[PDB]
């Protein structure tokens, strides 16, 4: 049934059924965070399992078996022997060592409820970066891409709450998904920005004139290296694709599409011209000395149409010299026998 | 399961305030910490201090509320080896087969 009504019932629910405490749970999760990573980059210190193992195989232990790291991702590691293997080695840590994994575990089960709770506050800030181009469930989606962004940036010993520090980061996933996702063909940011005061501007112009600026009001009033030749040049790309199929004319069967036509294509009076210039042309080709003639079949003709690296081993001048004397003699041959005149092309 | 706390006495409890008394992370006069009931292991003064935090000078700070969370589990104090299996729960200290 329609979605978002769930996907927000979804978490209204667990919100609802955990919220963080303000202060002394969201400093509680946030504390059993970073003594996380600490654990971590130690265990690693020890290990010689790369940072990214040890995280890795201690997710696995919490969240999600072996099934986890099959289908989200290919095998690189085997379901059994690879990350058991690696537990294996922390229980062989001794009481000192086998400390920080049992924090490690805890840990990463800390990042969890912290960032369940906030899916309140993802979707506060969502119902506002509303009409862009994202789905509203989309807009949640990278939002909480920078929600979870946060637990590994945040330091509870900066006494600032936390609510305030995911604001941020949140807002900031949001606008990247904005600038990325929202059309058909993408532009940097940088025009994505030239692009708002190009028509933040066009606002104030509409406001007095009457005229609908020509390109010169809306350069002059934009700044600096702004041309009349821009804005023209600006715009163009600001308007989005058309439907390649949309009601032409008196809106009824015929479809847009059958205006546009063909190119790449030969239209039969072009393919019927490869076969007289093709044959015609190889003809003449045959009743030149095979050198020049073929050094500069190939050379034009072959790879990429530079006299001089052009024949083998020859210098330039045997190179022109039977060049515009063989092309030239064979210019005048064919001119008697009009094959090529009637300029096929 | 009780979470946190704040004042009226503290006995029995975590490692948490074992610091911010000194007596008992440093020396061993939390046996002692008892003000008079002596002359005539967890437990503090009558009522010192009031929350969670870290007193090299009172940085670490946080007061607040005390939970009483009722998480329905068995829990087990000094578990045995019992080996037909494979070495389930644990072990009464040393090693964590868990």
């Amino acid at each position: 049934k329609i979605s978002t009504s769930d996907p927000v019932r979804q978490y209204l629910h667990e919100i609802g059924q955990v919220p963080l405490l303000t202060l002394e749970e969201e400093v509680e999760l946030a504390r059993k965070v970073e003594e996380g990573m600490e654990a971590i980059k130690k265990l690693s210190e020890i290990t010689g399992l790369d940072p990214d193992l040890i995280r890795e195989v201690v997710r696995a232990k919490i969240l999600g078996s072996a099934r986890v790291r099959h289908i989200p991702g290919l095998k690189e590691t085997l379901d059994p022997k690879t990350v058991e293997e690696i537990d294996q080695k922390l229980k062989s840590l001794p009481k000192e060592h086998k400390r920080y994994l049992h924090i490690a575990r805890e840990g990463e089960a800390a990042r969890q409820h912290l960032i369940e709770a906030n899916l309140r506050l993802v979707v506060s800030i969502a119902k506002k970066y509303t009409g862009r181009g994202l789905s509203f469930l989309d807009l949640i989606q990278e939002g909480n891409q920078g929600l979870i962004r946060a637990v590994e940036k945040f330091e509870y010993k900066r006494r600032f709450k936390f609510s305030t520090y995911a604001t941020w980061w949140i807002r900031q996933a949001i606008n990247r998904a904005i600038a990325d996702q929202a059309r058909t063909i993408r532009i940097p940011v940088h025009m994505v920005e030239t692009i708002n005061k190009l028509s933040r501007t066009a606002r104030q112009l509409q406001q007095e004139l009457g005229r609908e600026p020509t390109y010169e009001e809306i350069a002059e009033a934009m700044g600096p290296g702004w041309d009349a030749k821009r804005v023209e040049e600006t715009l163009k790309i600001a308007q989005e694709p058309v439907s390649l199929e949309t009601p032409i004319g008196d809106e009824k069967d015929s479809f847009y599409g059958d205006f546009i036509p063909d190119e790449h294509l030969p239209s039969p009076v072009d393919a019927a011209t490869q076969s007289l210039l093709s044959e015609e042309l190889e003809k003449a080709l045959s009743k030149l000395s095979e050198r020049e003639a073929m050094v500069l079949k190939l050379r034009k003709g072959l790879i990429d149409g530079e006299e001089v690296g052009a024949f083998f081993g020859v210098t330039r001048e045997r190179i022109r010299q039977i060049e515009n004397k063989a092309l030239r003699k064979l210019k005048y041959h064919e001119s008697r026998t009009r094959k090529l005149r009637d300029f096929l092309d | 399961r009780v979470e946190y706390v704040k004042k009226e006495r503290a006995g029995l409890r975590l490692p948490l305030a074992a610091w911010v008394e000194k007596e008992a992370y440093k020396p061993g006069e939390i046996l002692a910490e008892l003000p008079e009931p002596y002359l005539f292991g967890d437990k503090i003064v009558a009522a010192i201090d009031p929350e969670e935090e870290v007193i090299a000078e009172a940085e670490g700070v946080v007061h607040l509320h005390e939970p009483a969370s009722i998480l329905v589990v068995k829990a087990r104090v000094y578990p045995f080896e019992d080996d037909v299996e494979v070495s389930t729960g644990d072990r009464v200290a040393p090693g964590d087969v868990l």
